[PDB]
RNA sequence: GGCUCUCGCUUCUGGCGCCAAGCGCCCGGCCGCGCGCCGGCCGGGCGCGACCCGCUCCGGGGACAGUGCCAGGUGGGGAG
RNA sequence: GGAAUGGGUUCGCCCCGAGAGAGGGGCCCGUGCCUUGGAAAGCGUCGCGGUUCCGGCGGCGUCCGGUGAGCUCUCGCUGGCCCUUGAAAAUCCGGGGGAGAGGGUGUAAAUCUCGCGCCGGGCCGUACCCAUAUCCGCAGCAGGUCUCCAAGGUGAACAGC
RNA sequence: UUGCCCUCGGCCGAUCGAAAGGGAGUCGGGUUCAGAUCCCCGAAUCCGGAGCGGAGAUGGGCGCCGCGAGGCGUCCAGUG
């Protein structure tokens, strides 16, 4: 070993060596929509959240969310090439026979807030699953109590954005089921019975369940010492 | 992803050099100051006649938006000849005299005669 | 404008190599190349401040 | 080690102090190598060093102040 | 090197064991003098030409000292005054540091704030008055309008004469 | 040279604001009816840009040949 390698350590104490670069992301002057979009996801927590907008803090589990993606994958709505693919095929190739066969449509999610809402009205909709991130909530505040209403199970679930790719959008407020094949019936009976003892079962006490009133980290840290102390004097009481 | 500053810069985004569908002129504008502008005639007073004969310069009546190497430029290849040194003054009626000394082997007299100063 | 005298003090920065100038205003009985110190931990001396 | 409080490195001096030492990990190339263990050389990145987690930058106020709109008083400062 | 028997020193001060005096030296300024510029040019004087509207050609000279509370400018030194402490910035430079860079003994290499050489410096102003007649005051109006240079005598004196 | 990436960068405040403030570097002689530190003659200089010198830098060690001088090998230096 060269005898010319020596250890050259660096006191970090007040007065010493200059200050490491350290992580300040915790003291970084953000700008306002960074501090905007921050101090808003805190006044959620700090303010007490009435139950209505509060109930889309509870979602479907990740297994029961990825159960469901798996279900609606299979019932996707055309994507308008594809329509153009099944229309010319189904333009040429009925020439040749009999045109006239309108024959079935067959089964397909239901997107949108407004169409959703008329398939529950008329108990159309076997299973409806809404966002939890719709903005603003009014579009879907009601929509929970109006399955309820009609009977239609309805899950909430986590992600705007993941429905909007179901319906090839960018976002999607909800989606409902209104048939399927033979073979998912069972498939989709199964969720319709986890999903009813989630949502539908529940909800009387969704109804007064409410949210925030959270006080912050260093506040309830104050909040614990003072209570200790109070415990002392108990304890000394006891003695 | 360590922040080692407390202080938010504005991230450095590409900036994509202009590819126009398009030039919003159809042509580029003809050069209206040309040689010939810019030499509008010699001046032919006795102070510019010693000039001539004395300090072999010729004195020109030029445009006032040419400048020095413009005029330089302009009558070194309208008369064919070398230029070493041009002064410039705006006369107060307007007017920009150009004093164009020529390199020492032309000769200012010579010149002048070609061009029919005298 | 001003009665009260003045000190340039000069500190280090900690986080950066650079120095610090701060002007102070002079309590009576520091002088030039006596050093100053400030903060909590420091002594009760003229011209510290605690 | 059990339970608590405090402390984290700088005070004779008109000096210096940044752009990491050191340890650890991994990736290599090159040249030997005796076909076998690998070595030497030349480097590159990284973690530790510099503890972990967290929801408001820190601190002081605070449902008051303040502002908005009425209401009463005062108002030769000003208007007629 | 080491000072009291204190000494050095100014017009005044002021300085010294934190180093006086004395001896040796270093630095800055250097507007003065000599030199290159440089006498060829300028000027004085005596001549001779001419293209007589020539930067004409010649000769000789342009020398030696003194003085100063002089005056003006400049540069220093050293003080006094202030409950007054008398710009900023462009711009240029030195230092600390030492990441680097350079070639392996050469026809060396990086490098160079040394000497010389090469090329370039565009645009605008520039005449004249600046005042008992070129400005303002209706005018060539006894008014008004910011500065620099400043001889001899008398005398305290940019006083008056 | 170009695009990307890493690294570092407080531009702690655009811009304007003096023909008396700050601000590199031109002087002597001659010349016009009227110009002049601007023209001419002569002698310089500052700033900006990209050849020749000179510096860096040619030192020492040990063997060999040679009367010697000098050369050859080989190793070590060399930002005055
Ligand atoms: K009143
Ligand atoms: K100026
Ligand atoms: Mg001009
Ligand atoms: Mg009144
Ligand atoms: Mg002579
Ligand atoms: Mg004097
Ligand atoms: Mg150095
Ligand atoms: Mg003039
Ligand atoms: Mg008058
Ligand atoms: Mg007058
Ligand atoms: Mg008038
Ligand atoms: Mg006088
Ligand atoms: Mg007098
Ligand atoms: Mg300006
Ligand atoms: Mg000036
Ligand atoms: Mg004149």
């Amino acid at each position: 070993v060269n005898p010319l390698f020596e250890k050259r350590p660096k006191n970090f104490g007040i007065g010493q060596d200059i200050q490491p670069k350290r992580d300040l992301t915790r003291f970084v002057k953000w700008p306002r929509y960074i501090r905007l979009q921050r101090q808003r996801a805190i006044l959620y927590k700090r303010l007490k959240v009435p139950p209505a907008i509060n109930q889309f803090t509870q979602a479907l589990d990740r297994q029961t969310a990825t159960q469901l993606l798996k279900l609606a994958h299979k019932y996707r709505p055309e994507t308008k090439q594809e329509k153009k693919q099944r229309l010319l095929a189904r333009a040429e190739k009925k020439a040749a026979g009999k045109g006239d066969v309108p024959t079935k449509r067959p089964p397909v999610l239901r997107a949108g807030v407004n169409t959703v809402t008329t398939l529950v009205e008329n108990k159309k909709a076997q299973l409806v699953v809404i966002a939890h991130d719709v903005d603003p909530i009014e579009l879907v505040v009601f929509l929970p109590a109006l399955c309820r209403k009609m009977g239609v199970p309805y899950c909430i679930i986590k992600g705007k954005a993941r429905l909007g790719r179901l319906v090839h959008r960018k976002t999607c407020t909800t989606v409902a089921f209104t048939q399927v094949n033979s073979e998912d019936k069972g498939a989709l009976a199964k969720l319709v019975e986890a999903i009813r003892t989630n949502y539908n079962d529940r909800y009387d006490e969704i109804r007064r369940h409410w949210g925030g009133n959270v006080l912050g980290p260093k506040s309830v840290a104050r909040i614990a010492k003072l209570e200790k102390a109070k415990a002392k004097e108990l304890a000394t009481k006891l003695g | 992803k360590i922040r080692t500053s407390p202080t938010f810069r504005r991230p450095k985004t590409l900036r994509l050099r202009r590819q126009p569908k398009y030039p919003r002129k159809s042509a580029p504008r003809r050069n209206k100051l040309d040689h010939y502008a810019i030499i509008k005639f010699p001046l032919t007073t006795e102070s510019a006649m010693k000039k001539i004969e004395d300090n072999n310069t010729l004195v020109f009546i030029v445009d006032v938006k040419a400048n020095k190497h413009q005029i330089k430029q302009a009558v070194k290849k309208l008369y064919d000849i070398d230029v070493a040194k041009v002064n410039t003054l705006i006369r107060p009626d307007g007017e920009k005299k150009a004093y164009v000394r020529l390199a020492p082997d032309y000769d200012a007299l010579d010149v002048a005669n070609k061009i029919g100063i005298i | 404008g001003r009665g009260a005298p003045l000190a340039k003090v000069v500190f280090r920065d900690p986080y950066r190599f650079k120095k610090r100038t701060e002007l102070f205003i002079a309590a009576e009985g520091i002088h030039t190349g006596q050093f100053v110190y400030c903060g909590k931990k420091a002594q009760l001396n003229i011209g510290n401040v605690l």
